[PDB]
């Protein structure tokens, strides 16, 4: 996060860290206790699955203070059109081997019903977007888990600054004015909207031209294209293997 | 205006263009001068755009220059105040006044709904958890 | 384009006097109709106009909640008969207004001239403190309620025998005027706001003379 703020312990409670072997991978944000949303390019370079780890209460990453919990990524679901190093459908379902437990300090986000996000989360100017990615473009990652607020754009002015590039799988969200920005390493979490008092998965950290850039928006995974998906993946009978691939729609 | 033999007399304002109409030429005899006549005419021809009552639902017309506005009662808008301001409860009309989701339904009003871990309240239009930890709360500042 | 669902708004304007607040767009429904958004440069965005044949939207009551915020509109196109097909992504074709400041840029109605009083060789005139569309609490504020010290008068006025014409200023409603007795004077008055850029004065009002 680029401009942001710390957000502190307890504030940002549905923000998910994943860690491969021990090192950090991405965001994520959970929806339920045993159910994370992530980006599907977190997973492109993946070779040690069995060490993929997901961890709920995070926010300093250099102690363990107890309100953290740590579960193995049974699976892992993207959808079928998902290409690995190509921008759309840039979203993962992530099965926790055992659920957390919900606390003051872990707390799943709502999952808001396709309508209502098009017709009115999709109005409110800003959400929050946080991470441990990046604090500036190729720089350092972020110890505390940081937050920003960022106004949404509709496509159609995003469009010059990325001519042919937004799908109607993503949106822009971020200050053409620069210096705010999610980044690297931020992928996977959330952009969280609130509104009449609670809080709704709207976007996931997707990509950007670089990060902060005059001109330049970020890009997030269009959650309200997917919720059918979601949901009907978190009903169904679980498949064997942990990289699975679901149709899409 | 001109009756027989009023013309022997010098001009009156009062008496040609406020006790009755006055064409531009009897205004042109008072004031003489054709940019203050021109003045005067520009707002003494305009007509009242009230005269045609245009302002519904209550609301008060005031005249401009060929226009008026409506200053409208507390529950309309509109140019003519012809919008009432709960007359469109439909779900993309502020969520139709719905806490969370919202339906459009036909042949009867909208509804409103709540998400999982919560319950509809008796307003018809409010949530409330019905578990400890509902998604989309921060437990940690509502204490 | 014959084989496109919706076109886009064009020519959004703002038309704005007292406060009065009302935009306008092209082109006429042709298969489709209209929905208005407005929003503060960081407020959310409201709905209003919904699926409406009018090519104008009347906005008053939002930017009378704060004059003196700058505003923002867009004008959303949808297929007639058939408003909830938006394309895939839930965002109907749309064009966005030039942005609107209602404190700078609300056109000044047309004054009045509420009365005159003469002793001797001076007149009061007075000009009439009328209504704006701006609310507070249950009631519709006055020109000098909304703009205070910025608002200023300026008065033009002649003796009908001399070609000469004179002006006077007043930061209040009210000019204190010498005239030559025996004389009868014409007055129209002009509202104006100096500090302002754009629309800085009103129209003439009518003329009233002794
Ligand atoms: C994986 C995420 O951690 C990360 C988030 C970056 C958010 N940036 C922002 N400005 N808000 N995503 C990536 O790094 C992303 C991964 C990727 C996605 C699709 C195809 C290839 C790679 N890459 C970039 O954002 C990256 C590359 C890029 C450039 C232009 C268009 C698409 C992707 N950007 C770089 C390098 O600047
Ligand atoms: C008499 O009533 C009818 C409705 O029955 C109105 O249509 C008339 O007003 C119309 O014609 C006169 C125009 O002056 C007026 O438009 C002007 O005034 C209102 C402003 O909102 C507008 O911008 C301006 O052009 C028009 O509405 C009415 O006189
Ligand atoms: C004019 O103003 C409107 C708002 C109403 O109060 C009317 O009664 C009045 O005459
Ligand atoms: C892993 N940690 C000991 C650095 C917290
Ligand atoms: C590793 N731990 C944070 C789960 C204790
Ligand atoms: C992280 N875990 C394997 C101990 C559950
Ligand atoms: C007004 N809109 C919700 C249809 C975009
Ligand atoms: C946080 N905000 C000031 C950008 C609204
Ligand atoms: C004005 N700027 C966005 C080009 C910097
Ligand atoms: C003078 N007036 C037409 C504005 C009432
Ligand atoms: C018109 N006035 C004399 C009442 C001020
Ligand atoms: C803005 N105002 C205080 C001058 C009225
Ligand atoms: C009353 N005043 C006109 C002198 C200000
Ligand atoms: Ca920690
Ligand atoms: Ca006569
Ligand atoms: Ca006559
Ligand atoms: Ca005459
Ligand atoms: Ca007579
Ligand atoms: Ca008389
Ligand atoms: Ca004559
Ligand atoms: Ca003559
Ligand atoms: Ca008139």
């Amino acid at each position: 996060i680029v401009g942001g703020k710390v957000c502190p312990k307890g504030e940002c409670p549905w923000q998910v860290l994943l860690l491969v072997n021990g090192a950090q991978l991405c965001g994520g944000t959970l929806i339920n206790t045993i159910w994370v949303v992530s980006a599907a390019h977190c997973f492109d370079k993946i070779k040690n699955w069995r060490n993929l780890i997901a961890v709920l209460g995070e926010h300093d990453l250099s102690e363990h203070d107890g309100d953290e919990q740590s579960r193995r990524v049974a699976q892992v679901i993207i959808p079928s059109t998902y290409v690995p190093g190509t921008t759309n459908h840039d979203i993962a379902l992530l099965r926790l081997h055992q659920p957390v437990v919900l606390t003051d300090h872990v707390v799943p986000l709502c999952l808001p019903e396709r309508t209502f996000s098009e017709r009115t989360l999709a109005f409110v100017r800003f959400s929050l977007v946080s991470g441990w990615g990046q604090l500036l473009d190729r720089g350092a990652t972020a110890l505390e888990l940081m937050v920003l607020n960022v106004p949404r754009v509709m496509t159609q002015d995003c469009e010059a600054s990325y001519p042919g590039k937004i799908t109607e799988y993503m949106f822009c969200a971020g200050y053409s004015d620069g210096s705010k920005d999610s980044c690297k390493g931020d992928s996977g979490g959330p952009h969280a909207t609130h509104y009449r008092g609670t809080w709704y998965l709207t976007g996931i950290v997707s990509w950007g031209q670089g990060c902060a850039t005059v001109g330049h928006f970020g890009v997030y995974t269009r959650v309200s294209q997917y919720i059918e998906w979601l949901q009907k993946l978190m009903r169904s009978e679980p498949r064997p293997g942990v990289l699975l691939r679901a149709p899409f729609p | 205006a001109n009756a027989f033999l009023e013309e022997l007399r010098p001009g009156s304002l009062e008496r040609e263009c406020k006790e009755e109409q006055c064409s531009f030429e009897e205004a042109r005899e008072i004031f003489k001068d054709a940019e203050r006549t021109k003045l005067f005419w520009i707002s003494y021809s305009d007509g009242d755009q009230c005269a045609s009552s245009p302002c519904q639902n209550g609301g008060s017309c005031k005249d401009q220059l060929q226009s008026y506005i409506c200053f409208c009662l507390p529950a309309f808008e509109g140019r003519n105040c012809e919008t009432h301001k709960d007359d469109q409860l439909i779900c993309v009309n502020e969520n139709g006044g719905c806490e969370q989701y919202c339906s459009d339904h036909t042949g009867t009003k909208r509804s409103c709904r709540c998400h999982e871990g919560y319950s509809l309240l008796a307003d018809g239009v409010s949530c409330t958890p019905t578990v400890e930890y509902p998604c989309g709360k921060i437990p940690i500042l509502e204490k | 384009s014959g084989t496109t669902n919706t076109v886009a708004a064009y020519n959004l304007t703002w038309k704005s006097t007292n406060f009065k607040t009302i935009l306008e767009w092209e082109p006429k429904p042709v298969n489709q109709v209209y929905t208005v958004q407005i929003s503060t440069k960081s407020g959310d965005w409201k709905s209003k106009c919904f699926y409406t044949t009018d090519t104008e939207c009347d906005l008053t009551d939002e930017i009378v909640k704060d004059v003196k915020q700058t505003y923002l509109a867009r004008v959303f196109s949808y297929p007639a008969g058939n408003v909830e097909s938006t394309g895939s992504a839930g965002e109907p074709l749309y064009e966005n207004s030039p942005e609107f400041t209602p404190y700078l840029e609300t056109n000044l109605g047309q004054p009045t001239i509420q009365s005159f009083e003469q002793v001797g060789t001076k007149v009061n005139v007075t000009v009439e403190d009328e209504r704006t569309l701006v609310r507070r609490n249950n009631t519709f504020l006055s020109l000098r309620d909304v703009f205070g010290k910025d608002l200023i008068y300026t008065l033009y006025y002649w003796k009908s025998s001399s070609s000469g014409k004179k002006t006077a200023k007043t930061n209040t409603n009210e000019f204190l005027i010498d005239v030559d007795k025996g004389e009868n004077y014409c007055f129209s008055v002009q509202a104006v706001i100096p500090s302002r850029t754009v629309n800085r004065k009103s129209t003439d009002s009518p003329v009233e003379c002794m």
